[PDB]
């Protein structure tokens, strides 16, 4: 839900009572989660932003172009950069 | 030699009158003056050393099996033996067979020499004593 907020180990993972092998990996199988769940997050959402700004882009350089002008032709060179990147 | 170090004279003294009796094999001996000495002072020098030596070797499951064991095992035995100790299921914190195993080989090295103080020579191997004990026969030469 917010991927900018960190929580590491919230409660109490080491535990006394097994072996320090297997808490050891269950503390390093959560740090793993932790880790493969803020990426997974991340892509999901900047690839959502990618796709409307994308779609805005098709359909903004579908409706300006209706109508030939200056004013048009600079608009529609400065959205023929593409936007697949951040950068 | 071991209790001559900072005790009183008196309590040598009261010492001595407890470990000069030795009545080994029904027959009652006696330690003639034991008095300080330099070769005495090496014995007790390698016996601190190798004390000190096997101190911090000894793993904690030999310096714990005696508490395993009491806990639950019940011997006339184990009752003499815990007396001389000192007052102060749970699973152990770090255990290997490598490590334990060069461990307990430098420990029966350490244990060797504390024993090679007491154990002098064996020089005589009876086979067969003479029946009014007065004369036996041996080997090991």
């Amino acid at each position: 839900r917010n991927m900018f907020c960190v929580k590491p180990l919230d409660l109490n993972l080491d535990r006394h009572a097994n072996t320090a092998l297997v808490n050891a990996v269950n503390k390093l199988v959560y740090t793993g989660r932790l880790i493969m769940n803020v990426r997974r997050s991340w892509e999901e959402l900047e690839r959502k932003c990618l796709a409307r700004i994308q779609e805005r882009c098709k359909l903004l350089v579908k409706e300006l172009r209706m109508c030939l002008s200056f004013d048009s032709n600079y608009c529609r060179n400065i959205l023929k950069h593409a936007v697949e990147n951040g950068d | 030699g071991l209790f001559s170090l900072d005790r009183s004279y008196e309590e040598v003294k009261a010492a001595v009158q407890q470990l000069q009796t030795i009545t080994f094999r029904d027959a009652t001996f006696t330690i003639p003056d034991p008095v300080i000495d330099q070769h005495l002072l090496i014995d007790m020098k390698t016996a601190c050393l190798s004390m000190s030596m096997v101190a911090n070797l000894a793993s904690e499951l030999t310096m714990t099996y005696v508490r395993k064991l009491a806990l639950e095992d019940s011997s006339m035995l184990l009752v003499k033996c815990q007396e001389l100790l000192m007052r102060l299921p749970a699973r152990p914190q770090h255990v290997s067979p490598d490590d334990e195993i060069a461990r307990l080989s430098a420990l029966f090295v350490m244990l060797r020499q504390l024993d090679d103080l007491i154990r002098e020579q064996v020089v005589f191997t009876v086979c067969d004593v003479s029946p009014d004990n007065k004369s036996a026969t041996c080997i090991f030469k």
